[PDB]
């Protein structure tokens, strides 16, 4: 359900119009109230990247082919192929032991070369993500109930992108509506990538990715960097050298890449990356009328986990309360070090735990201190409390 | 070894697509190698191993079969792909060449 | 970069003896088989035979009892050796590097030529 | 001209003062009213990096002088040049072969040393935008019209940058304001370089300029690293080496740098670099008074495209279009997949695109969706339609 | 002392809530005033970063321990030792002068390897900033005066982060208040590190720490990148190498760090990295209710530098200006070309320098343009003026 | 990988000469002092003694008068003689690489072993 | 110079620490070394100089003392490291072994 | 590091002839022209002339009746022999390299010297 | 060839600027040097090829001229630069020297 908006969410002018403010979650949703109005539900239906660029392909399975070798007696000269002269080869060049025993007329040091095609056989993308074009979409429509005569409650889709932070809609009675919004994402695209590895796709570590020891192609294509991550030459004998690949690389990658949170790709797009945390905080503009604000009593009944915290990835826990008895009301949250004088020492993610009608399942996200903390959800003897150590 | 090819001429514009057969007497496995030539020239190689390319043989050239029955395939023919092919066996001694297939513009 | 260049006589009379002799440059003969080919005039290619710096070699079963080839490795360069000479030997004759390579097992077969001398 | 504030833009209060929330772009202006007032006009001015640090130079001009070289028969050691120890000279090490036609009392690999003074004869300069220091001024003025006494309509220019987004003013009848603004970029300075060439400066990708094989130099000076990508070593005869400085790359570059948008320099600072998009979100802080809002009529009369759709560079695209009759009104324009349903599945980039007057051309802004759509500007028969693919 | 709100600061809506825009400073305190109602005092008490993820180490001292080596005549094959396998070895393979007078059977080439363990004695940590986790807590609590009995005046502290910008807090008479709150910060972490260097700590330049001419270690630990820097293999003389670490290198890197900005580590968790600079953007959100602006007078009374104006380090420059006779008032602050005409051309980055009582001490940030100008405080003939020279 | 391997008569008679060969790949033996140590079945470590490439050598004391040590760097192997030979001498025999280094003075003392021999 | 051992032998089980002790006639400095030995194997070094270990010896392993007494510790005793271990000086020639310290199961 | 030392007899009576040697260290002879230039105490300075290893050589006009240099590159050291000597001949001894490049074309003159040696 | 230099002495203090002439009989192109000697020691090459620096002469030090008349100079004088400045063609053999210029301190 929605959860409304409290008096203090909203102001009314005596001119001009009246202003929400709200910070809106995925998979949760506001409703704003209006005396003798439908109500109008308010989401954050998606945050998503759409198409990042290309900056580096990190290839983990090499396959080499068209292997050539050249070689020159002492004192005759350098050995050369023509493959040297070809990017997508990888190339050696050395001296081996040549004498009477292997056809030279003297003993010594012999040039010898040695190419090979290289062709990356399967590789990691990693993606650039614009953070000035992150999107956003904000679904907005009257609250479908009854139905009323003249009153539209057709289903508005907000579009938005970081630069583009102000859209408009329009509704019945409450009539226009210009959105001045902002994202928050809840990792540093910054300092991150997006690797995708055959069907999967996660949000990685940009120095992790290029202190990675494997050959690497650069975002405008090109040839294959360090290619003697992959490619082994033996020492030489007589006038050939053994060329080999090295093994597929992909257990070690994916090994590292568990320590890492993955992304979902869109189901019927199959461009966009779709992000599951982050914050949309919204100015809604209407022109001047009366909203009705709604106060919230705080838990007070026996709540439970329906799912026990859990580490989220980014540095913050999950968790589901259910508010059986509670009514409607705000669950309170808080992580102290002990059960006695519970003082506060962690940050709550979750803008406002609301359990709209009873038996109702709440997301609350918190960021716990360093060390051994307490979860503590509630107050007095019903409480829920749960033991967290974080390093 | 005896190797024999199909056709013995072949007549096509820029743009066709082309299709060169080999046979070998016997089992040759993929120890195939074809041949361009053109008049006064040597003969130059564009395939190796039945079915792996030259560097740097353009990839409208390619090549296929194992055994007995090959063939050579120009996706998008070009004027410089105007010559004579032959094929060679080389899985056993003596090595045998086919007697070629000319190819000319129309 | 290796290149081949045969030379000898290219005017020779009948039931005598042809010399001819194919110079590599670029790289040396320890490896390899070393190759004669050749084709009459406007008919086809025929594979003359080998030798290797083992001294192993192979010759065409329709040949093989006038023909020699012979390997010196001391100068980079191997000899063809024709024998009771006729008008079918009439022929342009290149030779060729057979391309092998045992320690990874690559064989590009005829894979550099000469441009061929015109006996008669 | 100025477009004027709707109801909903700004909001009264019982007591304290009244705000108003705009979203300003560039060369447009945003005009606030009030009854028996002269109006309040305000603009971005311009957002522009001053003095960006200087991150990277990297050569693709380099000439070489002063070469010398230093060799050694075998067995006798190896060789040295005192140049060896200098770093503004590019150096090898290698080995010739020696013998009796060439001064050695026996054949073997003799030691040979080449040294030669690299200089960098043009370079492209690579500059780092301090995100917090991102300036953009924003002037403020009442609507100079007919003169009035005791009414001072002085210019007032406002700076900013990132950190500080607050900064004040005062009007008379309007009285003391406080403007609280941000900056939203239209390009990810986080992931770009501003880079200078000549006479030119571009922002391209940072991974892009990282990855270019040409000799560079820290931004703290220094020598210039990887000098190899644009000096040769010719294999060695007898005594001598020739030393080789590779061809001019400007040409690489500037070919490279097509695909880059460009930045331009400020004509009587000239150390300033403006940047073209971008928008600034203000809440204007006023004590209580009452403002004069203005409604606005959707244009319906047709319209006209004074510039045709063209790519901006940075993922958008822009027009103008004319509105020669529709009086004042504010253009429809969404971006759907055909004529027929016209479901918007883009986003507007541009904050209510208003023609003041008729006879008046408005510059839009829009992202659209990848592949083919249809960009349309008003409604009914009469308007425009475009086609767009972008990849 | 606190400042008090100003009349535009806050807004009273006709139903709803009332809401206050403030832009909170380190070491500045901002009240909330209301009639008959303790004033509620609002603090930026601390903005921090926790515990930075590792991103790499760089290593300024190095010792080498367990040297090995191995020899081979001519043509007898190469030399290897079992330590060229392990990755904590620095290992160098090269050939030596072989002959009679060394034990060898024919004058040549012969294969030396020398391998040494590499232990990193001293090394230098650099931190990267997840810039959704900066933290920031703000302090409130109502006015400590004259008891009055039923008001609570405890303090409530609000611990906030990049992600969470909204936290909740209590107070009586003002009722249930919703802070929604933004970060930011003075320097652009996006292009530093926190660099670590056994007491100390600063914030660098990514880039600066890459160019390092160091042996590094990446963030997941591992062996050690580039020894070479510091780890020097002599030409081989017989059958033997002289293998020698360099010297320690932390003079070079102390005196790259004079120009770099420290910052502090915390005293009691010392895990923590608090922040000097950095504004916190907040909007409070109360239930409707009046509230009490203050009006300020410009100071006009002679001033005075208790700290003349001096760099900060990141481009601004700080000064505290005292206010003997002035009563309150805000400090008229500009900076321009010369003291004539006195057109600002500087960016004052302090909100509001209002000094609360006679004989106060203010800090003023000001972000002055580059070359030479002019820091006038004040106005009139008593006004204090200090030259400046940016570059 | 240097490695070291004795070999000679496993059988020996008393009264008589003990020929053992230590030879040594993966490395010259120009460095290093090239030793043989023994031991008796069950009972201990006995450091019989060393030699050089430039001729120095040293013997254990209870030993010094039988036995000689020689070194041959052409074929990289040094030799144990051992005389006068007496039930005492049944051992297992060991030789060895004492690695020392007069450059960058690291002496690890016996760093390389051979597996051994038995001698009775 | 004459070198002993403490104790002849010792027994123990897994995870025990333990340490032995070693001593010279007279000073050897720090020219000491630790040697383990099992059943018809050669002896492999361990200790060199006193301290400092053999590549790659496991870090359970440690020694100390200079001059005149040193000591062999094992932290955390394992399956592998039952064994005879010998020690040796090496500051003059004739270099000497001790007659050893046997480490059996309980 | 390149090093010229000239060495001889210091003390030479008229008449006579005069061997100077100039012993070159830290690179080969094979290269430039190796000269030899003197300078009269308080006057100026003379350039006598060069050989090469070609055995190309070149000497001062006013000298050249007298002036003999010569090319031992076995042991990388060239000769300067001064015969019917005078008085005028008092002068300190330079020998010098004159760098010479004809593969990238840079020519520094005389670009290393020896101390000089005072010959009376 | 018959080279002049002028003047034959010249007296300045540390922080002027001097300048040295230097002329050939005949056209010499730019094949002059520059070498700056002191008493007791082997003159030391300080310009080659009329005005290219031997590394590491100080960038006080600049050389001008072609064919005819060249030209020294020391933009700021130092205790080091009193000496003994000679020129030398080496355009063709026999290579000759100037008389010199003396720079002594004043």
């Amino acid at each position: 359900h929605c959860i409304g908006i409290t008096d203090r969410d909203f102001i009314e002018g005596v001119h001009g119009g009246t202003w929400v403010s709200a910070t809106l979650e995925q998979d949760k949703c506001v409703t704003v109230m209006a005396p003798d109005k439908p109500s109008l539900d308010i989401s954050l239906q998606t945050v998503a990247i759409d198409g990042p660029a290309e900056a580096r392909k990190v290839c983990y399975s090499a396959v080499l082919t068209h292997v050539k070798i050249n070689d020159k007696c002492p004192s005759t000269g350098e050995a050369h192929l023509a493959e040297e002269n070809d990017g997508d080869n990888a190339c050696k060049r050395t001296y081996s032991d040549r004498g009477w025993g292997n056809g030279c007329g003297l003993f010594g040091k012999g040039s010898i070369v040695a190419c090979a095609k290289f062709t990356c056989a399967k590789s990691m993308s990693l993606f650039e993500v614009d953070q000035t074009k992150i999107q956003y979409v904000i679904r907005a429509q009257l609250h479908v109930g009854a139905k009323q005569e003249n009153w539209n409650t057709d289903i508005k889709t907000l579009k938005f992108d970081a630069l583009s932070g102000s859209q408009e809609a329009e509704f019945t009675g409450y009539g226009k509506a210009t959105l001045e919004c902002q994202v928050q994402t809840a990792v540093d695209f910054g300092n991150s990538y997006i690797a995708e590895m055959e069907k999967d796709s996660w949000i990685v570590d940009r120095q992790w990715a290029q202190d990675l020891t494997l050959p690497w192609q650069s975002g405008s294509g090109g040839i294959w960097r360090e290619m003697h991550h992959l490619v082994e030459f033996e020492p030489p004998h007589a006038a050939t050298i053994r060329v080999l690949a090295l093994g597929n690389q992909e257990g070690s990658l994916k090994t590292a890449l568990t320590g890492a949170m993955r992304v979902t790709k869109d189901e019927n797009d199959n461009n966009l990356y779709k992000l599951h945390g982050g914050h949309v905080s919204c100015r809604v503009k209407l022109s001047a009328l009366t909203l009705k604000g709604t106060s919230y009593k705080m838990c007070t009944d026996k709540m439970s986990f329906v799912k026990n915290p859990t580490d989220t990835g980014h540095g913050t826990v999950v968790m589901q309360v259910k508010v059986p008895k509670g009514a409607p009301c705000k669950i309170p949250v808080i992580v102290a070090d002990d059960l006695t004088a519970a003082v506060n020492k962690g940050i709550l993610v979750t803008v406002n735990p609301i359990a709209s009608t009873n038996d109702d399942e709440v997301l609350i996200e918190v960021n716990p201190p360093f060390g051994d903390s307490y979860i503590i959800v509630g107050t007095g003897d019903s409480r829920l409390t749960y033991q967290w150590h974080k390093e | 070894i005896v190797m024999t090819q199909s056709p013995s001429t072949l007549s096509a514009s820029v743009g066709d697509r082309v299709t060169i057969t080999c046979r070998a007497s016997q089992s040759i496995g993929s120890w195939l190698a074809w041949y361009q030539q053109k008049p006064g020239k040597a003969p130059k190689l564009l395939i190796y191993k039945a079915s792996s390319l030259e560097s740097g043989v353009p990839s409208r050239f390619s090549g296929s079969g194992s055994g007995t029955e090959f063939t050579l395939t120009i996706s998008s023919l070009q004027p410089e792909d105007f010559a004579t092919y032959y094929c060679q066996q080389y899985n056993n001694y003596s090595y045998t060449f086919g007697p070629g297939t000319k190819l000319e513009i129309k | 970069e290796v290149q081949l260049v045969e030379s000898g006589p290219r005017l020779v009379k009948p039931s005598e003896t042809l010399s001819l002799t194919c110079t590599v440059s670029g790289g040396s003969t320890y490896n390899h088989h070393w190759s004669w080919i050749r084709q009459p005039p406007g008919r086809g290619l025929e594979w003359i035979g080998y030798i290797s710096y083992s001294g192993k070699s192979n010759y065409n079963p329709s040949l093989k009892s006038r023909v020699t080839i012979s390997l010196e490795p001391s100068t980079t360069q191997f000899s063809l050796k024709l024998n009771s000479l006729t008008a079918a030997d009439t022929a342009v004759y290149y030779c060729a590097r057979e391309y092998r390579d045992d320690t990874n097992y690559y064989y590009y077969s005829l894979d550099v030529w000469g441009p061929g001398t015109m006996v008669t």
